[PDB]
DNA sequence: AGCAGCTGCACCT
DNA sequence: AGGTGCAGCTGCT
RNA sequence: CUAAGAAAUUCACGGCGGGCUUGAUGUCCGCGUCUACCUGGUUC
């Protein structure tokens, strides 16, 4: 619970704290950090630029943040082979279940 | 008080040491004769010399470079708060810390 | 009646610290993204150079004292290499009822205070001393060693009461001395608003900017912090310069100590020109103390007299006890 | 001690050279009683002619950095200091240390008053705000509004006022522009709770406090003990040791018509929390009250978890 | 009467860091974009070669400490191997005002000290000590170790007035040698200038390149900075090099040092070059002071006699008082 | 014909 | 980048 | 009505001379990515 609310805070002051934000490199691949933890229009603000993440559906971010997640909480037959395993995967599931609504009232 | 006083101070520290006099210096005068050596008004004169160390000495006052805040009152005017400062328990803060940052135990 | 036994004063005139960046001239206008100018290090040698001792010169000590020199690592900051200008920016806000105690004792000296001062309102407005604290807007007294050797420095200022621009000033600052007071038709606009702030009704507040011409990668003087150094092996000073967010910077006292250059009233002379008010006038950079209390010139022996005896002193002499109220103070019997 | 009717921002105050040691004690961000201060001071001299009341203040903080040095790779720190003016004699003076710091900071204020009804909001905010731009909050003084950027207008939420739905989305909306930092809790059941759990060697609370501001390892028969959160050691009221005099006994008193008190800190425990991890707003503000009867003035944050 | 206690004097020539670049010869005029020269490290294997102390100089030890070697990090700086010369630029401004101090505790010795050296300036102007100091620029020495066994060295000097070239000169520094100061006459008009800058009739900024001609791929030599942890056999870094923003540079301090090599005043030799100016006139690469204190013609005593008793020191000693007031420092108790 | 002040010196961990 | 207390002195009274 | 109220750290400076980092080497074996779909966004 603690390292989520580090990672909502680095996120609201680190891409937040700058007041630039340009193409990232290899764009067909660097886009899904720079959609959802990226500033809002700028100079560079095409036509589908501020008709792109606004308006499509923000809730991607939550299930990529929960593949990061999961590679911190060590999962196995040790713990998938017992019961403590599952509690283990529904504490960060209700974690990362509001992931996706406290961190998608910006722009949806 | 004054810096020229201090070494006396010595002599009055002194009867905590060796001896069990150090409430001894000023009443309870069989230490004070044996061990004082003189007459009844030296006597006399060095028990009220030595027992002005807890007096309480002064008139109350403040001055103008201490602090006195305000401080409110539930529904009515206000107290007037001289704070002053913690000596002895910056003491007991103070042996406690150097012990936890170098001693016999705390080395090993 | 007698003096309270608790007095003291808020300053009033409080300045923020200068911000130093760095450009080209006749780009000044749009010095909104000028880089900031940073600390860097670097490292000095040196040999002998102080008057040593009466009886230990000895000339063949001397040579084998020679052999060793000196070794530090040193704080400094310069211009870009390829730079012309430095800019200063601050900002001041005037706090006005520049009368009225922050704590008195008494219930009569404080009366009798406030129709002190109320006849010398009265009599007379802030307009003298609000024209000689606008000269070191005008000119550029606030980057001290900054401004020696400049071949053009400017002074922009502008007033600031919405979030908008009210108005604003330009002043060369190298036309404007550093020796004399004289009253021009723009500096009276500033003297008025200055003057306005001063007495109650608010907070007026001012941005000043400084252009200063000095070079092209030429070194810079911020400020400078006082600490009580670390000994051991390592490394023991860097002659550290004041930074804010890894920009150099000048400090708010040493811009406060600038604006207030106001007396020139001290019975010394006036060919040392003006000093900064304090009570007991003295000067830092001179090792000792005018307005001594032998005399009957300085600020506790004044305000005595002028409060309790009532004996006013000579207008001039007026102007100096305002003067550091504005300034401010604690005081105690 | 009510629920208050209204909250009021105040954006983003950054406060330059405050008081950064605070204690005798600690040396980290100012006491809270300055914010508890500073608000009164606030009261009186605005709410007294626009019929309001102010009594809570919520500090979270945005950023902060002080005038500190590192000496020869030491564990330890100093402060910088100033350069005072010289003696009367003309030699110089003897020095007293003080630290400075620069922070900014936001307060979300409390309304009770009658005057929310018959006048707008945006002026009472505004107001405030102007009012609050002339005065300094911890000894140091409030700096302006600075060129080439958009600033921060405040606004005034109500809180008593309109559906949970609504107040849940008025909620979440405020808590939009105040994220970047955190805010700053009291936790005297906690230490209360921390001091009954290890009481079978010494019952001394001021053995607690100095148990969870340091790094404790006992290591296997490498393991770091595990911080619920971030635990600092604030000053948490007065307590006194003199009997109150009379407005007349004590000379050089600051003023001669309020009954004085000698006194000394006492020292709890706090917490920074991110603003997310509250049920409600209102649970943050600052409170203080006083028992004459005792010695006991205390500033502290009710009504939270 | 007796020296004041407080007596500060600043720096009247002020350089920058000159920094550096790399390119070739006969396209020299286009050298605006000419890229620079950055510093790399490479990795060095020494063996022993110091003087054994003959107690532990044993034939099985010497061969015992051969076969540990000693391995270090250096930093090294190189011209590119398609070009040949280094190209030095920095900027120089004259200040002017050099007998009036800087701080001052008495009033009575700073008034005759100005006198002094107002007697001094009426007597004879700043010409000799301008056209000393622009010979030293006229002849690179401030390319140290860079001038020697260079083909050919040439400099340019521009005058700089607004954001334009006023004059410009251009010289051999081969042929005006590192001895003599012998006057030209395009070397005149320079040593004017200097001296219109040093008198206080004028404001001077100047700009100095060097070209100097060395081969393809050879080592240049920047400044050296301060290593604080003492040299660790095995690896550890043994030297670093100065630098600005990824390019090599020379310290200000040490361009500095290569311009007030003037006096050939000194009791011991004059023959054998001039040195720099300085109290106890004095070669830390030699290991000796001229200008001992047992004679008569150290700084502080000439200076003590020159305004205490009134006794001038002959012409060409009074070269060196002023030049050491041109130079700065803090002098008195 | 003394009050008040003031300077300067010494003591001390 | 010491504070406090006392011996001595002055000086016009 | 805020451990409230007050404050100039400054003047000058040559880091520097030398150097051999080397000698050998096997990354191997095996594998099912499948099912669906109107751009008539306003590629201004």
């Amino acid at each position: 619970g603690q390292i989520c609310d580090e990672a909502l805070q680095y996120a609201a002051r680190l891409r937040e704290l700058e007041p630039g934000w340009s193409a990232t490199p290899g764009c067909q691949l660097h886009d899904a950090e720079q959609l959802w933890l990226d500033p809002l229009r700028a100079q560079t603000d095409e036509t589908f630029l501020q008709r792109r993440l606004r308006g499509d559906w923000p809730a991607e971010v939550g299930n990529r943040f929960a593949n990061w997640l999961n590679r911190a909480v060590s999962s196995d037959s040790q713990i998938l082979g017992s019961p403590e395993a599952a509690q283990w995967s529904q504490e960060l599931s209700k974690e990362l279940t509001m992931f996706k609504e406290i961190l998608e009232d910006e722009r949806d | 008080g004054n810096a020229a006083a201090l070494d006396v101070f010595k002599f009055l520290s002194l009867q905590y040491q060796g001896k069990n006099l150090l409430n001894w210096l000023t009443e309870d005068s069989a230490e004070a004769v044996q061990a004082l050596s003189d007459n009844a008004e030296q006597a006399r004169e060095w028990r009220q010399a030595f027992i002005g160390i807890t007096a309480v000495k002064g008139a109350p006052a403040s001055h103008s470079l201490a602090k006195q805040l305000y401080f409110p009152l539930p529904g009515s005017g206000y107290h007037l708060l001289a704070p002053l400062f913690p000596t002895s328990l910056v003491h007991h803060v103070h042996a406690l810390l150097r012990e936890a940052r170098f001693g016999d135990a705390a080395k090993a | 009646l007698s003096t309270a036994s608790v007095l003291a004063f808020e300053r009033k005139l409080d300045p923020s610290d200068a911000l130093m960046s760095a450009g080209a001239w006749a780009q000044r206008d749009a010095s909104q993204e000028w880089p900031a100018v940073t600390v860097r290090e670097k490292s000095v040698r040196g040999t002998i150079s102080n008057r040593l001792k009466t009886k230990d010169r000895d000339p063949a000590k001397l040579d084998a004292s020679i052999q060793s020199p000196n070794l530090q690592t040193v704080d400094v900051a310069n211009l870009p290499s390829d730079a012309d200008t430095l800019k200063v920016r601050f900002t001041l806000r005037v706090l006005g009822g520049a009368g009225t105690p922050s704590a008195c004792n008494d219930a009569a000296y404080r009366d009798k205070l406030l129709q002190t001062v109320a006849t010398y309102v009265n009599e007379q407005g802030f307009a003298e001393l609000a024209r000689r604290y606008a000269h070191n807007l005008a000119n550029a007294r606030f980057l001290w060693r900054n401004r020696v050797g400049a071949e053009a420095v400017e002074v922009r200022i502008n007033h600031i009461r919405q979030g908008e621009v009210a108005r604003t000033w330009r002043f060369d600052a190298l036309a404007i001395g550093l020796r004399d007071f004289k009253a021009d038709a723009e500096l009276d606009a500033l003297a008025e608003l200055i003057a306005s702030g001063l007495s109650g009704s608010g907070h007026v507040l001012l941005e000043v900017v400084a252009f200063a011409r000095i070079g092209d990668g030429q070194e810079v003087f911020p400020s400078q912090e006082l600490i009580l150094d670390k000994g051991d092996k390592k490394g023991q000073k860097s002659k550290t310069l004041y930074s804010v967010r890894d920009a150099a910077a000048i400090h708010s006292q040493k811009i406060g100590n600038a604006l207030r250059t106001i007396d020139t009233w001290y019975p010394d002379e006036d060919g040392l020109g003006p000093i900064a008010v304090e009570p007991y006038g003295s000067v830092t950079s001179q090792g000792k103390a005018y307005r001594q209390p032998k005399q009957k010139l300085d600020f506790y022996t004044l305000l005595d007299n002028w409060v309790l005896r009532d004996e006013a002193p000579a207008v001039e002499q007026q102007h100096y006890v305002i003067a550091n109220l504005i300034r401010g103070g604690v005081f105690g019997e | 001690v009510t629920d208050p009717e209204a909250l009021l921002l105040l954006p983003r105050l950054s406060i330059q050279n405050a008081n950064a040691i605070s204690s005798p004690l600690t040396w980290g961000f100012p006491s809270p009683g300055a914010f508890t201060g500073f608000v009164h001071a606030l009261q009186r001299r605005v709410g007294i002619s626009l019929d309001i009341e102010l009594d809570g203040v919520g500090i979270v903080c945005h950023r902060f950095e002080a005038q500190i040095s590192q000496p020869a790779g030491k564990r330890t720190k100093v402060f910088n200091l100033t350069r005072n003016p010289l003696n009367r004699d003309g030699s110089t003076a003897a020095i007293v240390e003080e630290g400075r710091a620069h922070l900014e900071v936001s307060l979300l204020l409390g309304v009770h008053g009658d005057g929310l009804d018959d006048h707008p909001a945006q002026e009472i905010a505004r107001q405030v705000q102007e009012q609050a731009g002339a005065m300094r909050l911890a000894g140091g003084s409030i700096l302006p509004w600075c060129n080439e950027r958009f600033p921060a207008p405040n606004a005034e939420l109500l809180m008593l006022g309109g559906s949970d739905e609504q107040r849940r989305k008025n909620q979440r909306r405020l808590t939009r522009r105040l994220l970047p930092g955190f805010a700053l809790v009291s936790r005297e059941a906690l230490l209360q709770q921390h001091l009954e759990t290890l009481r079978t060697t010494l019952p001394e609370a001021t053995t607690l406090d100095a148990l969870l501001d340091l790094c404790r390892i006992n290591f296997e028969p490498w393991q770091v003990r595990d911080k619920p959160g971030w635990l600092v050691p604030i000053p948490a009221g007065y307590n006194a040791l003199s009997p109150l005099y009379l407005p007349g006994e004590v000379r050089n008193a600051r003023d001669r018509e309020t009954p004085l008190r000698f006194v000394e800190n006492l020292f709890g425990l706090g917490e920074w929390l991110s603003p997310h991890r509250v049920a409600a707003l209102s649970d943050l503000l600052w409170y203080h009250h006083a028992e004459p009867d005792k010695g006991l003035y205390r500033w502290s944050t009710p009504r939270f978890v």
